[PDB]
Parts: C-alpha cells; structure tokens; sequence
C-alpha cells in the first residue's frame, strides 16, 4: 500500500505563530492528497482537498501545497482553535490510506 | 477553450491523473479527444432530458446538477455550469469520484469505444511533460 | 441538510460478528458514496471501506475479507458488518460520505471477553 509518513509527530506553538506540517508518500500520487483536522471526543474534519484545493467553511489560514510525493499543510497564524490531530490521506489508490497524524499543541 | 493534446495531457497530469485508481495518463486524454474533442465548453442534450457537460462530458442525470434533468441524483454535488470552464479543476475532481465507482472508465462510452484495447499511452507520447 | 449518525452496540465478544448502523436524513442514500472509517487507541486511522452508486465495494485488505459494506434505500441507512472480531478491532467507528464532508460523531466499541 502507499505509505504516508507525517513530521513532526508532534510540534508545540504559541498561538500568532505559524507552522507547517510534512506528509511524504512512498510513492507518487499526483495532487490526491488530502488534509483533516481532529480533536478530542470528535470525528475528522477535512480541510483541503486534492493538496491545494480550498474548502468552504475553513478558515483561510489553512493552506495546502506540493504534489507528487511532498505534501504540506501550513497554518498562517495558529489560534487555540487550531490544536489538535492532523492526518494527510490519499485518494490515487486503493486502499486509501491516512499518515500516522501529527499533533499541534500549544507551547 | 479547446485544449491541445500535448496541453491536456501536461494539464491533468498536474491534475494527478497520471496513475490515478489504476488508469495511465493516455486513458484521460483518450477519453477527452473521443468524449468532446478536448473542447472544455461542449454539451450534449440526451434523449432521458440531461446533459453532458465539458471536456469528459458528464452527465446530468447521475453527476452534476443543472437543475432541469428529471431524477438527477447529483454524486459529484457540484453545478454542472462548473463542468463548462477552461479551468479543468471540477471535471477532473469530478471523473475522478466517477471512476471510483465499480465500473471505472466504462462510465465514458467514447472511452470504452475508442480507448478501451488501445495503445492509450500513444496519447501522451511526443509530448513535453 | 446532510446529517449522519452511527449506531449499534459498543461492547462486543472476540469471534462475534460486529455490526453498525450510519442512519443518513438530509438526502438519499442513492445520491453519495458511503464510507466507514475507524480510529485505533493510538491516533491510528484506518479507511474500511466504502459502496459507490453501482453498488460495487471497495474494502481494506488490511480486514482480511471479514468485511461487508450493505444500503437500505427504504430506511436510507447503509451498515458495516466486521465478522471474527478480536481486541484488535477495539477502535472508534465513524461513517462518512466518500468526500469526507460529511462524518457521524463517531462511535466506540470495544471488543472484550468481559
């Protein structure tokens, strides 16, 4: 299967600053990478789609790049709202298959 | 806008369909030349009363929503206006949930008459990409 | 609107068949792709399955095939039905459209001989 491999496992910030989160595929897969958000006690939100593609309803912080086997997620000024899991996963083949996430928590 | 072989092929390949869901490059492009003649603003009244829609032609009926197609269903929930822009963007976002499906490519009849058994990757060949 | 919900029992015996309910309101259930996603105790996320519109399936062969992916257009409900299950299928099961904007609030079952 195509492996998903996120970094850091786990990155503190001070709300205001930003940060950018790493997914890298073992193989490629185009621009079929997406990113969810998820907290405590709650199911996953999806917060771009197709690597960069927005979606409507998310804070426009959110920003997604790369292609191929590099992807990015960045955050342009963490709120507290923020913290939490994130999880890459990928749509080019089956099975899909989700990154081992990545936590955001406040320094 | 009419898309030119080479152009559509660089285009959805930025648009990850290079290896998407077991279907090579050619298969798309293939498809496009048969489905509309890589012409993003082409439309097909059906006899059931939909629509295809854009470059992959999709249909009204199960896939996008131009609100005058009978038991539309809507599985990409997107307007099908949104099929018809030089930007490849939904039509490929689109395809791509179409070809999920069980039954692949076989969802495009000029695909599965033309492309379907043939050289595809013949369709990306002598192509800067 | 689209609202989904999981249900079933959160407490199952190893070797029994597990089984879960994602009720859909807000539409019909022949209009999406359904799929059913599960977290494992370790921020382990792992995608199940999901049944287009033809009614094909797709399932993880991580499952080994105890998996099985059904619709009820009537009660526009679709399930999840995880046969021989062990303390490794404990996990929060959540059900989801194919886009993945749509999610149930998730449900925990946990699989013990107690």
């Amino acid at each position: 299967d195509i492996v998903l491999t996120q970094s850091p496992a786990t990155l503190s910030v001070t709300p205001g600053n930003s940060v950018s989160l790493s997914c890298r595929a073992s193989q490629s897969i185009g621009d079929n990478l997406h990113w969810y958000q998820q907290k405590s006690h709650e199911s996953p939100r999806l917060l771009i789609k197709y690597a960069s593609q927005s979606i409507s309803g998310i804070p426009s912080r959110f920003s997604g790049s790369g292609s191929g086997t590099d992807f990015t997620l960045s955050i342009n000024s963490v709120e507290t709202e923020d913290f939490g899991m994130y999880f890459c996963q990928q749509s080019n083949s089956w099975p899909y298959t989700f990154g081992g996430g990545t936590k955001l928590e406040i320094k | 806008k009419v898309f030119g072989r080479c152009e559509l092929a660089a285009a959805m390949k930025r648009h990850g369909l290079d290896n998407y869901r077991g279907y090579s490059l050619g298969n798309w492009v293939c498809a496009a030349k048969f489905e509309s003649n890589f012409n993003t603003q082409a439309t097909n009244r059906n006899t059931d009363g939909s629509t295809d829609y854009g470059i992959l032609q999709i249909n009204s009926r199960w896939w996008c929503n131009d609100g005058r197609t009978p038991g539309s269903r809507n599985l990409c929930n997107i307007p099908c206006s949104a099929l018809l822009s030089s930007d490849i963007t939904a039509s490929v976002n689109c395809a791509k949930k179409i070809v999920s499906d069980g039954n692949g490519m076989n969802a495009w009849v000029a695909w599965r008459n033309r492309c379907k058994g043939t050289d595809v990757q013949a369709w990306i060949r002598g192509c800067r990409l | 609107d689209v609202q989904l919900q999981e249900s079933g029992p959160s407490l199952v015996k190893p070797s029994q068949t597990l089984s879960l309910t994602c009720s859909v309101t807000g539409d019909s259930i022949t209009s999406d792709y359904w799929s059913w996603i599960r977290k494992f105790p370790g921020n382990r996320l792992e995608y199940m399955g999901y049944v287009s519109y033809s009614g094909s399936t797709y399932y993880n062969p991580s499952l080994k095939s105890r998996i099985s992916i059904t619709r009820d257009t009537s009660k526009n409900q679709y399930y999840l039905d995880l046969n021989s299950v062990t303390t490794e299928d404990t996990a929060t099961y959540y059900c989801a459209n194919w886009d993945g904007d749509y999610w149930g609030q998730g449900t925990l079952v946990t699989v013990s001989a107690a």
